[PDB]
Formats: structure tokens, C-alpha cells, sequence
């Protein structure tokens, strides 16, 4: 049964690579900072934004230089002082960012070191008891070192909001240069939260001139905005925050020429049927406080036929270049959760994503060789209108940790994350329990139907869907434990044994014939204090067969089938488990089980039995304790035949034959492991077989 | 026949919901789109006065 | 530079079922069972259909989506849950016959 | 005019085909048999790498 | 060609199933028969 179930679990590892690389690519993620961090700056306007110094003996800041400007002495308050900086800029696309080198308080500045970057990205902080700042152009993140006095006390001073980022992400910073789940049926209750919600959009835009006569335009783009609104819903004057974001934006570049009279914009942003918009809520109602653990989350919303108005362009000579029109259709498709930091009030929220679609009217640029554009542009989308309202229902079936007492309603959310949880070690004892009162015939019945991981992972009722990429990461992590490495070693040993007629077949130990199923088992192990030499060979043959076969094939019911059945019985009656807590339990149940159990193979009215405990048994039906073992004969005839799991071992079959009788058909179906007769004996008269199955299911210790 | 068919079309609910999350987070992480005007210059009479 | 991508409105399910039955009254028999003893591949089950433009992939993903919400999906889920509940402990000891 | 690249990796696969032939010339003869009962699934046939 | 070496009526029955690894590999390991040459040329024909 579970042979193919664990085989499916081990087979479907081809998803964790992809489901984890997507996590890598989607989880990249005046204020004087302390030591051992990083600082990244993304200036908005070309000028003075971020400064820094140790304000005692050595001043080191950095100033942007506008292109198409010769060596000109600026008037900038470098460290509050108008210092002389006469630097040219002959570059076209990649800008310059030159470090000012100032000595004393009212010190002079020399020129050395310039930073080149097109996308307006820089990063500066001290590293290794010295100022290690990025230098050079875009392709390589080459850094430079600057020595100061009182290293660990240099006062970075920006004028905008920027990144808090630690030091140890040097790889992440160079690449830049270039969810809590506890779900269970026991003590957790669903609540109805179907609140009709109305939200209002708002747009903000980033316009950046290029330093000159006004005919060169650098960057006209969207930027996130956030206003508030008050709603008169059901007689409650509820205040709500909202934000906007765009992704998959389209870039347009309206280049008119080279001479500085040309109306040239280096790029333009425009939204079409590749983009989306995201919003958030900060409400006053209880449903806002109850978005920490969401079972199901759906929301239908109305559509708004948003438009764009007239736009702006101020040029010295000529009339005004008028850009007009904008149009897109809003269609929400997908609802997710998120957070938002506004005034160090960063708490939970919820996100709506929308599908978008353009309309008929053209969006025209005057005196420009451009017309009949499609997609709502990025110049002035708000039309002076204050808000863009969207109405509709909103469903929430969230679930909080309600106590066992039905009279007690939980109506809040304690904190950002519940960071106590419970460790696997203590979980081991509560899985060491629940094994006493499982069943007597029903679990054997559960050991027959293929427990395909759909039915295995469908009645859990979790609040997320990452349970199964995890359920295969568990076998990716048996590499730490002893199953995945064991499968790899089996396959590699049988392969290099299938390719080494030179020395890999003669330098290895002895078995019955040229087989990796015999000599690989007996290579090196500690000798048990009181066992025989043949006992070691039988034990190693047994261990390799027990572990490898349980996932390859067998006759009749196998011990791993019982393991999977009892595993499902525990997980269904767990009463204390978390979605990120089975990634250890399924592992240390697929492995730390099967401590000492034997198998058999029948040879034309002759079968032997051997397991990993130092014991072997040579006996074939028809009265037991027969002619002794024949290790090499049995070794070859078990290498050559599929193995039969010996649920009934020598002692149990002897007891049931001698005490309470047996027939030839029943004995045959017993020692070939036919589950029919096993469970029929179990269900009928409470036999020694029942003692055996019970003590076997307690052998599933942890 | 349909044993493995209707087996597999049900067992890989994990594949399908992993695909759902993969496409969602990919949509979140989509990059910018830029067009080139093409091999054709655009100009005119600039200093209108 | 288009106004609306024409979404193809799809013919209603009841009529669909009607021409499907009208098609079922046309198939053959002997090579049908010849098909019926061959375990096919979930690969050719959706291989040769339409236009091979990110759409056989999308249709495969969508039918995977819709299959787990069917009556057989939750039926097998609840059958497994009931068997595992009976095997878990004496939960339903004896209520009625 | 700088977009014409058409063929790739033949120069390597062609020369390594004969290397696999030459190494497989001296393959074993019995352990191939017992490495045929194994369901060398993707977790295994892409693990000895 | 093998039937010069007897292997009759039960190894024949399984070898006609062509696929019983037990019978095939027991012929392989001890009788040094024609079959090793057959399987070696099987390997050499998938070789190219």
C-alpha cells in the first residue's frame, strides 16, 4: 500500500527546486545609523540628499553632478558650508556621483572618486573598521575603502526615507548594485465576516526634470500614494487607509532629437494589459483585527472605468506640449494579505489585485509624431478628482484560537507574530502517546487503500497551500537523516557495481554471487557483543532489504503501509500540531520507525526469515524449527526474488500453529503476507496475532 | 486505463496549487516592459516662435 | 493598440451536453475497448488539442484546479477521513445499527 | 545585422557521445540485471550526479 | 542455440516469458552460456 505512497513522496521532488527558486526570486524583499549594517540611497531629485561625516576630524560625503554641465563651481552647503566644487560632466546616460574629500570642520575639499550609475542606485556604509563604499559603473559592484578617525561614529544624514539593511547581506547588496500558520480542528473556530467594503483609489506620479533648458525630460513615472477615507457603512463612520502600487509597467520613450531644443523625454510610463494594481486597508472594525489567521478569503468588487485627464509640459519656446487622455478598466482578480508601515504602526492588512483593460479614446501628444496611444498614461491620472471609488462585497472566514469553552468568543489579535510555538522534542512525547488506543482491525484496513498524498493532505484543513512543497522538502531533508542518502547510496552502489569489472567487483567483500545486494550490506559495522558471524550477514542483508524494498515493491502488506496508516491516525487525532511541524514528524516517522522487523522469501517449499535484530530463522510451514540456515543460498534466492514482508514472525506463527490450530490455506496466506487472513484472524477471536500487531504498532515509537 | 488517469488528475492537487502560488508570486515579481521606437528617427521644427 | 480583446463567449453547458450526447451516439466499439485496455499517459490525454500557445499548459492546470473540487474528490477525501477516524480510536463506538 | 546565431551544444554532445560509447564498451554483465529490478525514479536517477 | 544446454520446461517456461530476472541471472552467473554474449551484444547495439 504505502510502498507506492512513499515512492510518490520521494518521486515528486522535482517541485521543491522550482518552488524554492521562486521563493528566492520573490522573497528578495538625518537618520544616523549604528554600526554593522548597510545603507542604500535612491535619490529622488538630482542634488543633495544624503550626507555623512564623523564631525570631528574627517568629512566624506558625495554630490551628484548634472550632465551637460562643464567645470562649474557650485553653491551647495556641503556639511552646511558652501564649498568649492568645480567639476565637469560630459557623460550622456550614466551619471556621476563624486565623493567630496573634506579635512577639517571648515575644511577645503579635493576631488577624488566618482560613482557611476544609471538607475539612480547607490549604497554607502563603513565595513571592517573602515568606510567601504561601492565605486565604479553598473556592471561590477567594486567597492573602495576610506580611512577616517573614530570609525564607528560616522553620521550618515539623508533627507528622505531609505533602507534599513544589515551588513551581512553583502551578496544581496551587490546584487542590488547590479506568514504565520497554526491550523487545526481541535481548538480553532471559524467566524462569518462578509462585510461589504468600499475603497477609493488614488495615484501619485514621479516627474524628474533633466538639468537644462527644459527640453530634456528624464523620468515621468507612477509612484505609490496613500490617502484616507471615512465611510458611512451601516451607521458606522469608519476611517480607512489605502495605498496604490503598479507592476509590469510599460515604458515609452519620446525622443525628438539631440540638440537641446528638442522636446525629448528619456522615457515614459504607461499602463496596459500586462499590469496590476494593489491596495490595502486600515479599518477600525473587528474584522480588521481578525485577519491574522484566514481560512478562506474571497471578495467580489465592482468595476470602475477610470480615465486620465489633460497633462503638463512646460517648454520655453513654442506653445505648450499638451498630453491628453487616459483610460483603463479595473477588474479585481485575486485577493492576498500584506502589511504596511506608515508611522511605525506596521501591522496587518489585506491586498486586492486587479486586471486591467484599455478603452477607445486616443491619448495624444501635441506637435509630436505620436497619436492614437492606448493605455492610461503616467502624467496626471487623477483628473483633479479626489478619489476613485470601488464598491462590492468582501468575504472573510477567518479563524482565531477560540478556547474549548464555546461561551468564550475571541475577538482580537494578540501580536504581530506568535513566537513561542512548540519544539519537535516535546512534540515527540505527544506522538509517543495516542499510540496506545489506536485500533485493532481498522488500522490494518487503512493499510490497504493507496493513501495518495491528495487524500493524505486534504483532510488537514490548513490556512495556506505550501504544505506539500514542504511535504516533499521533508524527503529533500532526509539527506540530513538516513533515508534519502540511503536511497542514493543504493542506486550508486548498484550502478558502479554495474560498471566496474576492473576492481569494484573483486575488491569488495563476499556474498553469494556478484551482487551489490550482498557485499555492500557487509562492508563495515561494529560487531555486536553476542551474535554469530552469519547473524551479522543476515542482519545487514535484512537492513538493506527492509529499508530499500519498503519503497520499491513487495508481496502483500508491508510494514511501511502500517507506518503510513498509523501516521495518518496520529495526524488526524493530533490535537496539537502546526503546518510547519509535520516537516519533522513525517520524517522521523518514515525513518525512526521500522526498528527491527523481518521479511521472508519462499523457495519451492522452503522459506527463511531474518530481520535487523541479530536473529534469523530457517523454516517452511508444516511444523517449524527445521533444518538450519543456509546463508549464501538464501542470500542469492532473496536477491533473485521479490521479498515478502514477515508480519508474522517465527514465534507468532509457531504459537498460533501449535496452540489454536491452522489449515494449509490459512498458513499459506499467512506466511505470504496476505492481509485478508491476517485481519480475519485479528477480527475473529483476539489471537496472539492481535498481541503481535499491537506490539508492532507500539514499535512505531516516535 | 483511467485508474492512473483519474488517480493522477487528483493526486497532483499539490502541483496545481503550487502552480497557483507560483504564478501569483511571479506576477508580483514581474519586471518593467520597455519598447524600442525602432530603426526610425523622429524629429521636426523645434523652436516655434 | 486595441480597444478590447474579444473574449470568446462560450456556448452554454446544457446545449454542450446535448451535442456531446449526439456525438456519443456516433463512436465505435471494438477499437474503443482496444483503447480501454491501454493505460494512457496524462501526457497525451491533453497533448494534441489546440494552438500550443501557453494554453494546453493553462488548460491542464485549470482542469487540475477543477478536478479537486468535484464530487469524487471530496468523496474520496471524506471516505479516507472516515476510515482514518474509525482507525484512530473508538470515536464512533456505537450510535445506531 | 548582429543577431545571427543558430546552432549550439552540438560541438560538445557530438564529441561526448563517443566518450560514453568508449566507457560503456567495458560495462559489467551481471549487476546490470539486479540494477533492473530497481525503480530508478527521478529522485535516484538524478542523484548519482 | 542454448538447448544444447538443457535448461528445460521450467527455465524454458520462464525464459519464454523473457523477463524472469531470477532464471535469466541464474543462467548468467554460473553456466557461462551463450546468453552473456547475447546480452553483451544487446549492450553493444544500444551502444550506437
Amino acid at each position: 500500500m504505502a510502498s507506492l505512497i512513499y515512492r510518490q513522496l520521494l518521486t515528486n521532488s522535482y517541485t521543491v527546486d522550482l518552488s524554492d527558486e521562486i521563493q528566492e526570486i520573490g522573497s528578495t524583499k538625518t537618520f544616523n545609523p549604528p554600526v554593522d549594517y548597510w545603507m542604500l540611497l535612491a535619490p529622488t531629485t538630482p542634488g543633495v540628499i544624503v550626507e555623512g561625516t564623523n564631525n570631528t576630524d574627517r568629512w566624506l560625503a558625495t554630490i551628484l553632478i548634472e550632465p551637460n554641465v562643464q567645470s562649474e563651481n557650485r553653491t551647495y552647503t556641503i556639511f552646511g558650508i558652501q564649498e568649492q566644487l568645480t567639476v565637469s560632466n560630459t557623460s550622456q546616460d550614466q551619471w556621476k556621483f563624486i565623493d567630496v574629500v573634506k579635512t577639517t570642520a571648515n575644511g577645503s575639499i579635493g576631488q577624488y572618486g566618482s560613482l557611476l550609475s544609471s538607475p539612480k542606485l547607490y549604497a554607502v556604509m563603513k565595513h571592517n573598521e573602515k568606510l567601504y563604499t561601492y565605486e565604479g559603473q553598473t556592471p561590477n559592484a567594486r567597492t573602495g575603502h576610506y580611512s577616517t578617525t573614530n570609525y564607528d561614529s560616522v553620521n550618515m544624514t539623508a533627507f528622505c526615507d531609505f533602507y534599513i539593511i544589515p551588513r551581512s547581506e553583502e551578496s544581496k547588496c551587490t546584487e542590488y548594485i547590479n506568514d504565520i500558520v497554526i491550523s487545526k480542528t481541535s481548538l480553532w473556530k471559524e467566524m462569518q465576516y462578509n462585510r461589504d467594503i468600499t475603497i477609493r483609489f488614488k495615484f501619485a506620479n514621479t516627474i524628474i526634470k533633466s538639468g537644462g533648458l527644459g527640453y530634456k525630460w528624464s523620468e515621468i513615472s507612477f509612484k505609490p500614494a496613500n490617502y484616507q477615507y471615512t465611510y458611512t457603512r451601516d451607521g458606522e463612520e469608519v476611517t480607512a487607509h489605502t495605498t496604490c502600487s503598479v507592476n509590469g509597467v510599460n515604458d515609452f520613450s519620446f525622443n525628438g532629437g539631440s540638440l537641446p531644443t528638442d522636446f525629448v523625454v528619456s522615457k515614459f510610463e504607461v499602463i496596459k494589459e500586462n499590469s496590476y494594481v494593489y491596495i490595502d486597508y486600515w479599518d477600525d472594525s473587528q474584522a480588521f483585527r481578525n485577519v491574522v489567521y484566514v481560512r478562506s478569503l474571497a471578495a467580489n468588487l465592482n468595476s470602475v472605468m477610470c480615465t486620465g485627464g489633460s497633462y503638463n509640459f512646460s517648454l520655453p519656446v513654442g506653445q505648450w506640449p499638451v498630453l491628453t487622455g487616459g483610460a483603463v478598466s479595473l477588474h479585481s482578480a485575486g485577493v492576498t494579505l500584506s502589511t504596511q508601515f506608515t508611522d511605525f504602526v506596521s501591522l496587518n492588512s489585506l491586498r486586492f489585485r486587479f486586471r486591467l483593460a484599455v478603452e477607445e479614446p486616443h491619448f495624444k501628444l501635441t506637435r509630436t509624431r505620436l497619436d492614437r496611444l492606448y493605455g492610461l498614461p503616467a502624467a496626471d491620472p487623477n483628473n483633479g478628482k479626489e478619489y476613485y471609488e470601488i464598491a462590492g462585497r468582501f468575504s472573510l472566514i477567518s479563524l482565531v484560537p477560540s478556547n474549548d469553552d464555546y461561551q468564550t468568543p475571541i475577538a482580537n489579535s494578540v501580536t504581530v507574530r506568535q513566537d513561542l510555538e512548540r519544539q519537535l522534542g516535546e512534540l515527540r512525547e505527544e506522538f509517543n502517546a495516542l499510540s496506545q488506543e489506536i485500533a485493532m482491525s481498522q488500522l490494518i484496513d487503512l493499510a490497504l487503500l493507496p493513501l495518495d498524498m491528495f487524500s493524505m493532505f486534504s483532510g488537514i484543513k490548513s490556512t495556506i497551500d505550501a504544505a506539500k512543497s514542504m511535504a516533499t522538502n521533508v524527503m529533500k531533508k532526509f539527506k540530513k537523516s538516513g533515508l534519502a542518502n540511503s536511497v542514493s547510496t543504493l542506486t550508486d552502489s548498484l550502478s558502479d557495481a554495474a560498471s566496474s569489472i576492473s576492481r569494484g567487483s573483486s575488491i569488495r567483500s563476499i556474498g553469494s554471487s556478484a551482487s551489490a545486494w550482498t557485499d555492500v550490506s557487509t562492508q563495515i559495522t561494529d560487531i555486536s557483543s553476542s551474535v554469530s558471524s552469519v547473524s551479522t550477514q543476515t542482519s545487514t542483508i535484512s537492513r538493506r532489504l527492509r529499508l530499500k524494498e519498503m519503497a520499491t515493491q513487495t508481496e502483500g502488506m508491508n510494514f511501511d503501509d502500517i507506518s503510513a496508516a498509523v501516521l495518518k491516525t496520529k495526524i488526524d487525532k493530533s490535537t496539537q500540531i502546526s503546518p510547519n511541524t509535520i516537516p519533522d514528524i513525517v520524517t522521523e516517522a518514515s525513518e525512526k520507525f521500522i526498528p527491527n522487523r523481518a521479511y521472508r522469501v519462499i523457495n519451492n517449499d522452503d522459506v527463511f526469515e531474518a530481520g535487523i535484530d541479530g536473529k534469523f530463522f530457517a523454516y517452511k510451514v508444516d511444523t517449524f524449527e527445521e533444518i538450519p540456515f543456509d546463508v549464501q543460498k538464501f542470500a542469492d534466492l532473496v536477491t533473485d526474488s521479490p521479498v515478502i514482508s514477515a508480519i508474522i514472525d517465527f514465534k507468532t506463527l509457531k504459537n498460533l500453529n501449535d496452540n489454536y490450530g491452522i489449515t494449509k490455506q490459512q498458513a499459506f496466506n499467512l506466511l505470504r503476507s496476505d492481509p485478508r487472513v491476517l485481519r480475519e484472524f485479528i477480527n475473529q477471536d483476539n489471537p496472539i496475532i492481535r498481541n503481535r500487531i499491537e506490539q508492532l504498532i507500539m514499535q512505531c515509537r516516535l | 486505463m483511467a485508474s492512473l488517469i483519474y488517480r493522477q488528475l487528483l493526486t497532483n492537487s499539490y502541483t496545481v496549487d503550487l502552480s497557483d502560488e507560483i504564478q501569483e508570486i511571479g506576477s508580483t515579481k514581474s519586471q518593467n516592459v520597455t519598447i524600442n521606437p525602432g530603426p526610425f528617427a523622429q524629429t521636426g521644427y523645434a523652436p516655434v516662435n
